[PDB]
């Protein structure tokens, strides 16, 4: 496939297999990044970095107002006074030391985490002298509740969003088509590991293409959602094993022009999109998945995964995406559908 | 593996630079190629100046980085020597002045290192960076500079067909790499005496007086290295050829798989091939002794040459060996020892180089110039040469004048010319010698440019003729398509390889000689504004109850269209409507008629072609 | 020296990466060769004018060397030279049948070879077999080291190259001499014959066919009198073809089933008025 090997770009894959909107946005008006936004970063993200945030800003805090007391208690005239060693403290007790017992800036910053953190080991108070040492404790306090409220809220949101682990839903990597029940079908197999259910479950099926119109207009990326087949036109599916989700096409969806040959060459991409809550979350998932041109192994037809075990039903993972190539009819999309004067033109 | 790293670069840089930079050189060459050959005619001046890239640019930064290291040790020394000073012994209390008291203090010279080392380093990185920048864009022009001089003027091939495809092998790939690593590499060979000459100097200057012979034995410790590299090379050249023995034997030995896996010659096939291995293991062992004998040169010298210089110390009869004497003399004795290697690399290169620049002066100097000359008919020349590449002679009353849409054939392979002749129709062969009078529009190249044609040999042509069906077609071309749909798929149904029709071309590894012609008549096909020229492949390309089915797609296809097909083949087979013919020998066109109007003048070899047997094939067997 | 140590780690993990590519195939073996027949006198004589019968609905093979996935009666002419009719849908599978081995494809009982057949030493059985390509391009020697056995067989000059009448242009009155050959070359300088002298080889007496695609049809001819001078020393042979250009003058032909021959029938009228060569009436 030396002509794909040059065309690994040309190829219309609108959604990676991985789920992504592989796309490209560009000429938007954007506003900038509003301050806030970062804060929002704050709370997703991951426990070695927000616990590497976290303590970084309790030390920088204590650090910062640390200095901040190690200039107050340098201002006041108060190092010098401790610094006489004509007595043990001579003149140390008029003078009015700012902050009693402050000697240098290791013990001032001892000081200041005795006075966030609301330890308080008594042996170095605020005194009734200095006004400014009195508004800088009221700052410190008051700095000192709001990220104190901030880093703990950080913290429990990272522990309430413990319920979210990873969404799990199975798709056959690769697609199936064949003939049931007198006519052709499309198929696809969807599984679940989570031992939760999936209440109020839905699946969508959509044709993306490019059109052409009898007026003259194109829309580059058409979307057509087609039916899901369930018996009463609904839906809804139950998911307890995984099943078999056929979406079987007569005429109004766009299935009726296939041909075998053509396949390679098929421009037509189906995509998927399923959702529901999960039941003990209490979280809205939707689960997308994309089937292109060159994961349609046609022809083939599914495997069985349900044995009877003692009492007890086994189902397997492991035979997913194998298939059994049983025999069907080729390029009848419209041979077949637009009878013929056999009337069975399979 | 992104490709978004490659954005829009490429264009800026490396396709703009290599076709515009070279534009200037060759107009600056070519301006001073007029003036004589004696001494101004010459390929690699123009590149300096045309290409411009300032190599000083980084020669200049390449000179700093050799300063700058060769510098760093005297510093590590400085700090060593100052290990022990109480130094207040003056009670100095003036402020250092900068000319003296700065460079002494312990603390500073660290931080200068640091500095000086960071500088050193980012310099020479990014200069040669710079430098790499700029070899890759002279790769990229001396390859478009190649297609250019291959195109436009060395169509018609008569000597060159003896090796020509020795250029595509050295010139594609052994020429360009060469050039590129040796600009890269210039810079080397640019600036290495500028530190290693320091380095004898910075010994001399400070380690006193046996520097001399310190530094003595590295200079030629080179040499030796630059004398193991020759003889390691010409091992590896003949044990080369006796792998490309060995390989050749290997494969025919496998070409006989189906005759050798059961055969009573099933083992036996390997016999000779496995004393082949050991004949070639032991070149190979030749090789290896010098490789390891040159890593014990590269080694090994150094630190025996650092010893004679400390025994050349007792030669110093100084006080001691000063630990800030000697340290520094090593930390010397250790950097000089690096570019030394990359010398002796260049001077190799520097051969490489000169062998390239000489086999593209060849080429360029080989016919590749002047090999091209710089209802909508042309053709009223009496100019006689009607004969291939530069070859002799036979011209007689030459002059021809076709009326197209009509199947003229000269029909003989004796004194043949049939491609001398279909070549020189269109022009593209030096036929074109006298004089040139066409109409006054083609509704100057010869009045001929709407030309389509097939060839004498096959094709085999790029990708496969599947794939060649890469005319705007998405699936279908009215005009070929549906003898693309069932002229094409006509010949073979399938070939025995997968895949079937779509892409089929692509990878498509095999062909056969009749296939290859039917795929060549079929890219004859599809083409738009037919107008075909064909030159007797049908005389060998005769496939009997074939060929008339092949004429009847083309049937369907001129016959059943308004189009001009014509041919000059050699069989009678395919005479229908074979009106037109010659007979020339050795001469242009003099024969014309109608159908049958030969056949009036009563041409002795007219009689016998013009019968009923058989279209009288083989002279009516 | 932190360069090199990063350089170096990568160029290491690049050469190991190329050996992991060979050290796959490094000592694999998957056709073993260990017999334990008993010794035999192995001439090289007719044993009984080769009836040849080893396959009642040849089974199904395994080991995916190609396996025949159906039944395919066979049954043969003893001293028949000429081939049988084998039809395309099955012609591929009888040709691998002629001397090729499977796994589980026609074994059991046979009348066949007088010795034992799948136990025989594999290491020298097999020098004592013949066969012949579907287009034969031996691109070996073959001709200056022809007789790789010991052999002063004094025939490759103009004797029985000559009586061959394959090599007679190359051997009898040629210049290229006892020691030169081809380059790789079955028809690049040695044209006249494709496959040397039979005789010469033998200077066995068993021959195995092959489909004519690329020789021409007046030297096919040449090569079937050929083909009569070597039946003289076999008069009992094994064929495969389906052309007429092949199997215009059959001296032993059967009729067939389905793919593979069901009754020994040697003329053409009778296998016309059954199913026998039907199919290859289809040209005449
Ligand atoms: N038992 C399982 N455990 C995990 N994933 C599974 C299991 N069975 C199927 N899948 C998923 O289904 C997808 C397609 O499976 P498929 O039906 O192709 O079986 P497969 O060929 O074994 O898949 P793969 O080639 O991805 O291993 C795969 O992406 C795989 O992740
Ligand atoms: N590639 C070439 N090499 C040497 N001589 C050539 C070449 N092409 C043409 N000539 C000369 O031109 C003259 C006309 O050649 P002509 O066209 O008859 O060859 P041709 O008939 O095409 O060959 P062929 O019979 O193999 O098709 C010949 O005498 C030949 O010497
Ligand atoms: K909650």
């Amino acid at each position: 496939r030396k002509p794909r090997i040059r065309d690994r770009l040309p190829k219309a894959r609108f959604i990676a297999k991985s789920g992504a909107c592989n796309l490209a946005h560009k000429n938007i008006r954007e506003q900038g990044r509003f301050l806030q936004d970062i804060f929002t970063t704050l709370v997703d993200l991951k426990w070695r970095h927000t616990l590497v945030i976290f303590t970084m800003s309790f030390l920088c805090s204590w650090l910062l107002f640390a200095i901040m007391w190690w200039l107050v208690a340098f201002a006041h005239g108060d190092i010098y006074a401790y610094m006489e060693k004509g007595i043990t403290e001579k003149s140390g007790l008029e003078s009015a030391v700012c902050v009693t017992n402050v000697r240098s800036f290791t013990s001032a910053f001892l000081f200041s985490i005795e006075v966030q953190v609301t330890i308080g080991f008594g042996g170095r108070m605020m005194t009734e002298e200095c006004p400014l040492a009195i508004t800088v404790l009221i700052l410190q306090n008051i700095v000192g509740l709001i990220i104190n409220a901030v880093m703990l809220g950080c913290i429990f949101m990272k522990t309430a969003q413990a319920h979210r682990r990873a969404e799990t839903l199975i798709f056959s990597r690769h697609a199936v088509i064949a003939v049931r029940n007198g006519k052709l079908c499309f198929m696809f197999r969807v599984g679940d590991l989570r031992k939760s259910m999936i209440i109020s479950a839905s699946v969508r099926i959509q044709v993306v293409k490019k059109t052409t119109t009898p007026e003259g207009e194109v829309v580059p990326i058409h979307q057509q959602d087609i039916p899901v087949d369930n018996p009463i036109e609904s839906n809804n599916i139950f998911l307890v094993a995984p099943l078999i989700i056929c979406h079987v096409i007569d005429k109004r969806s766009p299935l009726y022009d296939i041909s075998a040959t053509d396949l390679v060459n098929q421009d037509l991409e189906v995509i998927v999109i399923l959702e529901g809550v999960v039941e003990t979350t209490g979280i809205t998932t939707q689960a997308r998945t994309s089937y292109i041109a060159e994961e349609i192994q046609w022809g083939h037809r599914f495997v069985s995964i349900v044995t009877e075990e003692e009492g007890v039903y086994s189902v397997d993972y492991s035979k997913f995406g194998n298939t059994v190539r049983v025999a069907a009819p080729r390029c009848s999309a419209r041979e077949l559908d637009e009878k013929p004067s056999i009337l069975i033109q399979t | 593996i992104d490709l978004k790293a490659i954005g829009k670069l490429p264009i800026a840089m490396r396709a703009v630079t290599n076709y515009v930079c070279l534009k200037e050189a060759y107009e600056e060459q070519k301006k001073k190629a007029a003036d004589h050959p004696n001494r101004t005619p010459s390929i690699w001046l123009a590149m300096y100046r045309a290409f411009g890239r300032p190599i000083l640019l980084s020669s200049t930064f390449r000179y700093l980085a050799d300063l700058l290291g060769f510098a760093g040790p005297l510093c590590i020394s400085g700090i060593v020597q100052r290990v022990n000073e109480p130094k207040n012994n003056t009670t100095r209390f003036s402020e250092t002045l900068s000319s003296k008291e700065f460079l002494e203090n312990a603390h500073v010279l660290a931080v200068l290192l640091f500095l000086a080392l960071i500088l050193q380093r980012t310099f020479l990185q990014a200069s040669y960076y710079v430098t790499i920048e700029t070899g890759i864009n002279l790769r990229g022009a001396l390859l478009a500079m190649i297609y250019n001089k291959i195109l436009r003027l060395s169509t018609s091939n008569l000597s060159m067909g003896e090796m020509t495809l020795g250029q595509i092998n050295n010139l594609v790939a052994i020429e360009t790499n060469q050039l590129m690593w040796f600009l890269f590499l210039c810079p080397n060979l640019w600036a290495m005496p500028v530190q290693i000459i320091m380095g004898v100097i910075l010994l001399y200057n400070l380690l006193g007086s046996s520097a001399l012979v310190g530094a003595a034995v590295i200079v030629l410790l080179a040499p030796i290295q630059y004398f193991i590299a020759t003889k390691l090379a010409e091992a590896q050249k003949s044990t080369l050829d006796y792998s490309t023995e060995r390989l050749k034997k290997t494969n025919e030995i496998l070409k006989g798989i189906k005759l050798l896996k059961l055969y009573a010659w099933e083992h036996i096939f390997c016999k000779s091939v496995e004393e082949t291995r050991m004949k070639e293991l032991s070149s190979l062992k030749t090789f290896a002794l010098y490789t390891s004998l040159s890593i014990f040169m590269n080694a090994a010298i150094p630190i025996a040459a650092v010893l004679a210089t400390f025994v050349t110390h007792a030669y110093a009869s100084g006080n001691n060996l000063k630990p800030a004497e000697a340290f520094a003399s090593l930390s010397l004795f250790h950097i000089l020892v690096t570019p030394l290697f990359l010398l002796s690399t260049v001077v190799r290169f520097a051969v490489k180089a000169i062998i390239s620049v000489q086999k593209l002066n060849e080429f360029l100097l080989s016919d590749e110039i002047g090999e091209d000359s710089w209802e909508d008919v042309a053709i009223k020349v009496t100019n006689g040469y009607f004969s291939w590449g530069s070859g002799l002679a036979t011209l007689s009353n030459i002059d021809i004048r076709i009326p197209t849409g009509q199947l003229t054939m000269i029909v003989g392979q004796v004194g043949c010319g049939k491609s001398s002749l279909l070549l020189a129709i269109l022009g593209e062969m030096q036929t074109l010698e006298g004089k040139v009078y066409w109409n006054n529009v083609n509704e100057r190249s010869r009045s001929r440019y709407s030309v389509a044609y097939a060839a004498q040999k096959p094709w085999l042509l790029n990708a496969t003729v599947e794939e060649n069906i890469t005319f705007g077609s998405s699936f279908n071309r009215q005009r070929y398509k549906a003898v693309t749909d069932a002229c094409s798929l006509q010949p073979d149904i399938d070939l025995l390889p997968f895949g079937d029709q779509t892409e089929i071309g692509e990878r498509g590894i095999n062909l056969s000689g009749g296939q290859r012609q039917r795929i060549c008549v079929a890219r004859a096909l599809y083409q738009n504004t037919n107008i075909v020229f064909l030159d007797d492949p049908f005389s060998a390309l005769d496939i009997h109850l074939s060929d008339h089915l092949m004429q009847e797609g083309i049937l369907k296809f001129l016959q059943d269209d308004k189009r001009t097909v014509v041919l000059v083949t050699h069989k009678l087979q395919y005479l229908t409507h074979a009106d037109w013919i010659i007979a020339m020998k050795d001469g242009s066109v003099l024969r014309e008629g109608t159908l049958k109007d030969i056949q009036t003048k009563d041409v002795e070899l007219y009689e016998h072609w013009k019968t009923l047997m058989n279209r009288q094939d083989q002279e009516l067997e | 020296y932190l360069n090199w140590v990063v350089r170096n780690l990568a160029d290491l993990e690049v050469q190991m990466g190329a050996v992991k590519k060979v050290n796959s195939f490094l000592t694999m073996e998957s056709e073993n060769y260990e017999g334990t027949m008993d010794p035999s006198q192995v001439p090289e004589h007719w044993p009984q004018e080769g009836e040849i019968k080893i396959h009642d609905l040849c089974v199904r093979y395994e080991n995916n060397l190609k396996p025949v996935l159906k039944h395919v009666k066979a049954y043969i002419k003893p001293g028949q030279k000429v081939g049988i009719c084998g039809r395309t849908g099955s012609g591929k599978s009888s040709l691998s049948l002629a001397f090729f081995r499977m796994v589980d494809i026609f074994d059991g009982k046979i009348v066949i070879d007088g010795i034992d057949i799948s136990k025989l030493p594999l290491h020298t059985l097999r020098s004592r077999l013949s066969i012949i390509l579907q287009d034969p391009i031996l691109f070996s020697g073959s001709i200056r080291f022809n007789l790789d056995p010991e052999c002063k067989c004094t025939d490759d000059r103009l004797w029985e190259a000559l009586e061959i009448a394959q090599l007679k242009n190359m051997v009898k009155s040629l210049p290229g001499g006892l020691d030169a050959t081809v380059t790789e070359g079955g028809e690049n300088f040695s044209v006249g014959q494709r496959q040397l002298f039979c005789l010469a080889r033998a200077f066995s007496s068993i021959l195995i066919m092959d489909e004519a695609t690329a020789s021409i049809d007046m030297a096919t001819e040449n090569i079937l009198q050929k083909v009569v001078m070597t039946a003289f020393a076999d008069r009992t042979v094994v064929t495969i073809a389906h052309r007429v250009h092949t199997i215009l003058t059959a001296d032993l032909v059967i009729v067939m089933k389905r793919g593979n021959i069901l009754e020994y029938d040697t003329p053409e009228s009778l296998l016309a008025q059954e199913d026998g060569v039907f199919a290859s009436f289809v040209r005449a």
